[PDB]
């Protein structure tokens, strides 16, 4: 009933030319996620999609799981999906797009200092006091509005430690799962937030059983921000009549990529 | 004729082996160099330059020598498919090796810095390679010299060679005037 | 308008008490299978499924696919799918089903003493020489002139010798890589048919260009036969309100396991 | 860095030179090699071991030392210009030679049944590439070790490249055993 | 709707005789060239032509391409087509034509002098303040807005150097290749587009296929600028009752030479 | 109103399975030739074309002139034309094409042994007697009846100066370029009439004026015959919605590349 999007506060504020707000209709939905997926998937390479997890006892239950948006042939930086807050103001050609999505990103990498920048240089222009200040405000607002609920700090902290969901379970050839793991860590309650729904669990515990659904992983975690790596092999495929005829629908079981990372363990008493 | 290619290769890795390199074997083709076992190897290289390297592999002449080894007739399928796998799994060694050369280079040059240092690392993955092949002609049998070719295996090795070379290919460079003095004194 | 099912002409030779024959209409598509999806399954632990391949310039590919249908505790014997002529005899309790199916399976299985042991002891029985010599010669006719077609051999050889797949590209330090496919050249025709078309390759190689659609191995030849067990650790789990209404249908991406085994390579001429 | 490789190529130029290969330098790049204008190099290396040779040729890396090449400032555009039609040049030559093997096999043939002369052909290729690069360094003035590159010669290098590679891997052919025992008792 | 034409600007600024416009109604259209092929035979001994590349999918695509107007006899000065700054005066003979295509003219080689000298020269005739000084402004600025367009420098570069086209594989018996590219990149912005779009490569590179349209060049660019000579032989032919009637239309195959010259390679980027 | 190609007379001798005819209507042209367009693309790889040789005085004369019909990754045999005397069964495989179709390429290539073979082997056929011996009787007349023709006038050519049509590869150093002058003169009259009426000179000299068409050789002279790899480089292509638009009839100029080959020399007399 309500938009749930980062991007949905997204103005122009020109006071002469509207702005865009493109974003789904699922963006008012309170799925967890603080993206609409129209914005999700053009800012980032994400897309959201549900993973249905099944028992013996015929119960259902659907975990929050994101799906690739890069081909193959790109390399290096394309790779990287969500960038780290020293390398994705690099990436992320603060300097083209609208002050207001920069605001956003600088808020979500704790980058005042471009910050204090967007509201010195936004000062100097004409007509700034009429409206710009006004629209600057609510921007400014509503996107703190989605940090406060995506970050766990907070005022009052309603943090439960349950699930121990560290991001890493790879049997990397370098004896440096501690530091993968390390990672993550420094990326604020939104990235966090965002990084845990995004990618589904390959190995989940709770109680005593031990879940596994993939068997290796799908990505990687570096200090330069999400990246898509398959560890030790060729990028997975992406594809962005008579033999058609003769085949119909049978579970198409569609290839496109789901994210997998971390090991997932969940206490008896979480929910 | 093929076996003077048999020979000259197996000449070629006995004489290698003999002259400075001791086979430090144990390891197998399914991984990426680890420092532990090449540190003494890379002190005592540099002072002896390697610029003589091809940063390419001619991965089907390399192949080609164990692929010509029959008994004649239909012996066992065994060896077919163990060469199959023994060259896919080279392929991939030597994929995983160009695509991460970086991350190599600077977990061996952090011991010491040294100017042979990608050209140390390439010897190191090609000697590597080597003593595993050893190892894996340790383990056929026997050869004819009938020089029976396989369409099967030729088109294998003809592909994976495509693929492994422009791999390589795609390795690129981040982008004393007597020296050519004399050079061209001694052009003229 | 005729099926195409091995197990579709299933007959009772006794001329007395009437056969089942439960193929769904699916075994009518001339789609390479030659089993109703029905039989399949109850024979065999996987189920019909086509994986369609996509390019940039929007072009449409499909090529077929099986599916696992073991569970997780179940280990060893109901392990396989399909049995090798070694261990097939037992895994499939000949002695429970009609004899009509042991003859099939024996033929599939190129079984000819069980073939000459089963109509030797009919020729005994009253009453055989009335209808049963006829029914059983008739079976035999069908199962030849499907088996014949399955044989890449037949009086000359109609093979397409352009799709190169090898089923066996693995390697977790097994040491014996050329061990794992020592099989599937001992098969019979039908049955290299069926298993290529059940499963997929991971890697494949058109001409000059590399794709990839699974990060590792799934199933495994084994020398007891064709095994639903994915190498390198624990088997994957098998499946066999609020937040269902509040996560509406999001591309469930079904996740009971696939098939995904081998490498393939296509030739210049191929189409 | 690159001087070395720079500085290695000049050296095993001038050694190769003086050990063995002399210039018969009337005949440029131009053209196919001309068996009639190497009848003594052949009969001269006929009496040589030239199982070394492999098929295969490292265009890239063995061009590469050219690449660093400059003065102060872009004087002109002659020595881009200069490189990219030897460049070109090179690559044609080479996919040429690839593509007509059975020509200059049997044009070699015909001086003579010789069990080399894959190799040789292969040698004659190489050398005649080596003296026109001789020239053409020749021609040029002064080399830095600043390694300040060139972007679109460096990609133009890449692809053709990848070209001469293919082109190289397209070679594929058709149609003693005491020496095996031999080595299967000194590996033991 | 708008004239493209260079030339099609064209004034008779002596404000008693009119001009003329002879161009062809297809100048209009969105080719890149800025001249109309009334124009371009006049003033050049071209003819715009067009060149088909087809596939084994039916797919169209195509790009421009010149065709010669000289005959066989013509020698030296006939035989130069789009000269140099320094040999376009002389060989376009200034004094015939009307002083609005001295000043284009003087423009296309940047010869600025000439065009200050054309100006203060007609600065001394009665009645120029009227309407020639307009229309003299009017030509140049017509002129300069077709210029800047194909520059790669202009006011905002959208400058995309994704098309190598080097435009030199001749085998060029002296080793002096150094030339040819030398020069048509100290030409007029103008000039380069022009020769880009009229001389289509006879070796082209994608990625990694190369294709070969003609196998020797037909053209050849020196420093007196481009000529329609092939280097080393003589010169191509040039057109400008029974038998014929049993000989009815069987694809003639015209006989007139066009423009081939120079290697082309193109990035997957590029599109 | 008679056809005058030789596979026109092709017809099955079996008294039994109908025949086919495929000969266009233009093979009922007395033009020279004396193979049906049909035939000439079905057999050989050549298409029949026209191309005019005009002057500065609009004068008609028109020579004859043949096309390419093979790709790029076709080798071996794929890439000959017309093979030599040796090498034509190989690459035809006599022993699939029809039986007449065999009499008809031994006649053309004066494989004597091969008729008389052929004919004593269809002395045994039952029936032959009957219509048989006078079908082939029929078409070993039609045969002779259309080579005979051919050989004076062959042979008169290979007499005297009236046309010296030397097939030399221009610029002599080359390629291989075999002056195989006499294996064309070793091929029948037929052969050597339909070679010298498909591929056209690139040098033409009539009285004292000298014409040229192409730059470079198109085909080449081999041991096994005719074949169509261009020298000293790879082989020319082979072709076999907005910007389609804006671009209108513009001279398509045909990319298909067809046959230029060899010197020619034209007495004042000849017409």
């Amino acid at each position: 009933r309500v938009n749930r999007c980062i991007f949905a506060s997204i103005v122009s504020f020109d006071a002469c030319i509207t702005y865009k707000s493109p974003c789904s209709p699922d963006a008012y939905h309170d799925d967890g996620w603080f993206i609409c997926n129209n914005h999700l998937i053009k800012r980032f390479k994400m897309s959201k999609m549900v993973l249905p997890i099944f028992d013996e006892d015929d119960n259902q239950f659907k975990m929050t799981i994101a799906r690739h948006l890069v081909g193959n042939k790109e390399r290096g930086i394309k790779r990287i999906l969500i960038p780290s807050a020293t390398n994705y103001q690099d990436v992320f050609n603060l300097n083209s797009m609208m002050q207001a999505e920069q605001l956003i990103f600088h808020l979500i990498y704790n980058n005042e200092n471009a910050v204090n920048t967007i509201c010195d240089n936004l000062k100097y222009t004409e007509g700034f006091t009429s409206n710009t200040q006004r629209v600057i405000h609510s921007v400014y607002a509503t996107t703190k509005s989605i940090l406060d609920t995506t970050n766990p700090n907070t005022f009052c902290s309603r943090v439960s430690r349950d699930e121990l969901r560290f991001f890493d379970v790879t049997n990397a050839r370098a004896l440096r799962g501690g530091a993968g793991d390390q990672l993550f860590n420094n990326y604020s309650g939104f990235l966090q937030n965002l990084i845990r729904r995004a990618v589904a669990p390959e190995y989940l515990q709770i109680d005593t059983e031990e879940l596994r659904f993939r068997n290796c992983a799908t990505c990687i975690i570096d200090e330069t921000g999400l990246v898509a790596s398959v560890p030790d092999g060729p990028e997975l495929y992406n594809p962005i009549r008579e033999l058609d005829r003769t085949l119909s629908g049978y579970e198409e079981y569609p290839t496109y990529v789901p994210l997998f990372l971390g090991y997932q363990i969940i206490n008896s008493e979480n929910n | 004729i093929v076996n003077e290619k048999l020979q000259k290769i197996i000449v070629v890795t006995d004489g290698m082996k003999r002259l400075y390199e001791y086979c430090n074997c144990k390891n197998s083709l399914e991984t990426l160099p680890s420092a532990a076992n090449y540190g003494s190897l890379l002190k005592r290289l540099n002072l002896y330059n390697l610029d003589h390297i091809e940063m390419n592999v001619n991965f089907y002449e390399l192949l080609f020598p164990l692929t010509l080894y029959n008994d004649n007739d239909n012996s066992d399928k065994t060896l077919s498919h163990q060469l199959v796998n023994y060259i896919f799994l080279a392929s991939n060694y030597f994929q995983n090796c160009a695509k991460n050369f970086n991350y190599m280079r600077e977990t061996f040059n952090v011991f010491g810095p040294f100017k042979q240092i990608d050209f140390m690392v390439m010897f190191v993955i090609k000697f590597n390679f080597l003593c595993d092949m050893r190892n894996f002609a340790k383990l056929i049998d026997e050869l004819v010299p009938n020089k029976q070719p396989n369409m099967r295996i030729h088109s294998v090795l003809v592909m994976r060679d495509k693929i492994v070379k422009l791999a390589f290919s795609n390795l690129q460079f981040q982008t004393n005037t007597k020296h050519l003095q004399r050079l061209i004194m001694l052009m003229n």
